DNA sequence: ATCCCCTTGGCGGTTAAAACGCGGGGGACAGCGCGTACGTGCGTTTAAGCGGTGCTAGAGCTGTCTACGACCAATTGAGCGGC
DNA sequence: ACGTACGCGCTGTCCCCCGCGTTTTAACCGCCAAGGGGATTACTCCCTAGTCTCCAGGCACGTGTCAGATATATACATCCTGT
């Protein structure tokens, strides 16, 4: 008997096959971006909870990480992440 | 002859002094001019406490002294007691910029 | 007598889960309340990053002519990026060793 | 109404205080201008976090508040200031 | 089961390997010991760090979360063990 | 008479050949033993998994090839080429440990 | 009137008065000490957090912020913040 | 009233509001932009039709379209175009 | 009991029409049969270049520290852009001028 | 089995040939480098639209409908060849 | 929706802020060797690496139970506002 | 163990910067109007957490298979050597 431990792989081959279907995978790759999706995700998370705190705020919304995004990540990857998730939370908010 | 005095001997007078001074080091009012230059550079027709004007104004003169003690590490490691530029720029490179 | 399931995730056309993302930020304890667009928001935020750096790996890979990506190709990738570079100043990776970096005094000559 | 220099008002002899304080005792000429430089780099990072701090608040006067939070995120925090 | 004299496991041509990762080209004779004693130090703070979570655990075999988890709160975050 | 390269070539050649390389370049054994005298000079009787020997001994590896090339900073701060383990301690103080 | 905005300003002078009651207090410095009970206080808040969740504990208690104190607080500091709150919650137990 | 003349109109007014929210359309300039329209949506159906008659179908659908990009757009458009097509494809797939 | 309307385009995620576009290549005489991905497919190359010309046209009014778009912007963003003029080398641009290319020997000394 | 570099198989006295069709009296040594550059260009081009046509097609050898079919694209329609 | 207050806007006197020139005078730095010290080329050895074997410590999961602590209405009091 | 190479001590040598010193000018000081926005308060709506039920994608497991791990023979790069 064994317990499931949970991680991000069917996504990132997906996403990796979505971007490169030719190219393949090594586990330890697999581990690094496990590691990264978990790292920048923790970061995003904590400034979101500190913006919370700070604005006296109960809710984290879209506009918190939408500020949080120009904290953290720089200058067109963040104005090209903004543009990904209004993009999404429009489709979202059509469905 | 009027009296003068050799060099670094004011300057570190100036050292002594100003490592006991514990005021502000800048005049006030062009610093809040930049700040407000940067903030239009920025946001239309944006407003500043006086207070937040304090605490930039505070905050970049500690941050610059962090900048330049390290400059003082950097220019004894480089055995020069004039500092160059270059100085600055690898402490910005350590520093984790 | 129910509707049809349907992923948060196919609805904003996105393939990191949506709802994954949402537990983890509730049971990440960061806010008592977390608005709708906050995690897929996140999610497609990630979504670019894992995509861009996903275009770096497999172009570096096929750089190497390798077909498999290594955690090498992924440390050219993040190291031969200035914003990935900021982002992950501070980021130990496992294997991917050192970006090729000699400096111009190093050089005989 | 807009303006186009004023960092420079953070003068020569300014500078030379502020190194002064350093420990600094002989400053070549062309160290102040990247000083310049590099305050205006920290201080437009410092004022990015704040005015997204600000319009996130929905204001339009900057507090103090914002600046030893954005200060907190750099990872310069402030004494005096907090709450 | 006692064991006195490892700063020496760390030998001088791993050392000298070590620097030409990094890019060194000449190594001089008095960096390998005092770069044991701060490879020392940081396993001194990093182990301390992760033992301390695992007592804090009630575990008694360190585990390589605990190690990276240890490396994070110091700012040296680690990819690839499931941090 | 036998073939021999001149002093630093040889070196530039290992520099080359290990960033094309990723392999862990201290020996697994000794690192063990090493983390298990440290962690026994705190705390008696501890084991390690070998999943922890190998993530910290990547942990190390990053932690000194960071510190090696920032005295090679330093060093072409210092017009040289060979560091000297004050470049380590310029490091160290500067980098805030 | 104004709301009650709160502050340190009380018990860091009652301590004061407590380990010398011959000093006075200005405002700067006693701004000073708020924003440093603040900072610590954070810090601390924040290692708890994460020792928290990394055994995946719903709770903090004294275990749990007394190891956040032997992370952060270095050495003999360490140590001796361990003595305090170690006979300030005998004390409490012993009500 | 008079007959409506169809227009691209709304469409690229929304586009534009995604993609830069603050700047103005002209007269002239969505002229530009439905004259732009029309002229790639030619193209692209008749080489589309071309491929119809050349492997004698009767039939076309996203992979005939899929060989046109290949065909008119240039490298960089064209990866491009296949991309966020596919993913338009799959996200009417999966409705 | 029937369902709600529901567009394709946002079955897409898109905004040009499935609706039109389908409409456009039935009556335009293309084809006795059309397969669903064509339209969405092909709305979604010219939501692309629409999204990648007015990203263009947008840089280029804010160099020009202009607000509205003008076809003088477009025509600068069309020839900035290797692909786009090879996409479209021979289609004129009305009132859009000609983008400032000079040649060097007949600029003075 | 693979090739490295057969573009010099259109030899330098075939492109002589080619520019006496031409009517090109005098070839300077430096033409035939880009007389070749811009062959790989236009084949470049023309086999990359009749690999997508014959893709297209689902089959693995090239037809010479197909050849034909990309001249008609590109703008340089050939007769002969059953188009 | 408001209110009231600290910033914004404008005004008058002054002297330090600065600022620029003169002049002294302190400084970086190439470089020419010299001291020397690892760098590199080998040989030697030995212990790490590799492969195989037996033990069991404790990691981790499961069940039990109980130790522990937010909530809430309420009472009150000590610190916040104000002078 | 051989040996080239690096660290550098000192010292001229241009050379740039500190410091004094008068002048000029704009912040400092101190002084008034005011209003816009910070900040507070009532409302009612937006929004999201949370349970029951149900299903469906995502991970453990196995495996089997071709990209890669390993192996062997030339070509050139390089790097010293020789005229």
């Amino acid at each position: 008997k064994r317990s499931r431990k949970e991680s991000y792989s069917v996504y990132v081959y997906k996403v990796l096959k979505q971007v490169h279907p030719d190219t393949g995978i090594s586990s330890k790759a697999m581990g690094i971006m496990n590691s990264f999706v978990n790292d920048i995700f923790e970061r995003i998370a904590g400034e979101a909870s500190r913006l919370a705190h700070y604005n006296k705020r109960s809710t984290i919304t879209s506009r918190e990480i939408q500020t949080a995004v120009r904290l953290l990540l720089p200058g067109e990857l963040a104005k090209h992440a903004v543009s990904e998730g209004t993009k999404a939370v429009t489709k979202y908010t059509s469905a | 002859k009027p009296h003068r005095y050799r060099p670094g001997t004011v300057a570190l007078r100036e050292i002594r002094r100003y490592q006991k001074s514990t005021e502000l080091l800048i005049r006030k009012l062009p610093f809040q001019r930049l700040v407000r230059e940067i903030a239009q550079d920025f946001k239309t027709d944006l407003r500043f406490q006086s207070s937040a004007v304090m605490a930039l104004q505070e905050a970049s003169e500690a941050y610059l002294v962090g900048l330049f003690e390290d400059t003082n590490l950097a220019a004894i490691h480089a055995k020069r007691v004039t500092i160059m530029p270059k100085d600055i720029q690898l402490a910005r490179r350590i520093r984790g910029e | 007598a129910r509707a049809k399931a349907k992923t948060r995730s196919s609805r904003a056309g996105l393939q990191f889960p949506v709802g994954r993302v949402h537990r983890l930020l509730r049971k990440g304890n960061y806010s008592e309340r977390v608005g709708a667009g906050a995690p897929v928001y996140l999610a497609a935020v990630l979504e670019y990053l894992t995509a861009e750096i996903l275009e770096l790996a497999g172009n570096a890979a096929r750089d190497n002519k390798k077909t498999r990506i290594i955690p090498r190709h992924l440390q050219l990738a993040i190291r031969n990026d200035e914003e990935l570079n900021k982002l992950l100043g501070r980021v130990t990776i496992a294997q991917g060793g050192v970006l090729p970096n000699i400096q111009a005094v190093l050089l005989p000559k | 109404k807009v303006l186009r220099d004023n960092i420079q008002g953070i003068t020569k002899p300014a500078i030379r205080r502020l190194a002064r304080r350093g420990g600094v005792k002989r400053i070549s000429g062309l160290i102040y201008e990247e000083t310049r430089g590099v305050l205006k780099v920290f201080l437009e990072n410092v004022i990015r976090d704040a005015v997204t701090y600000t319009e996130h608040a929905k204001r339009k006067t900057v507090t103090a508040m914002d600046v030893v939070y954005a200060l907190k995120r750099q990872g310069r925090t402030l004494y005096g200031f907090g709450g």
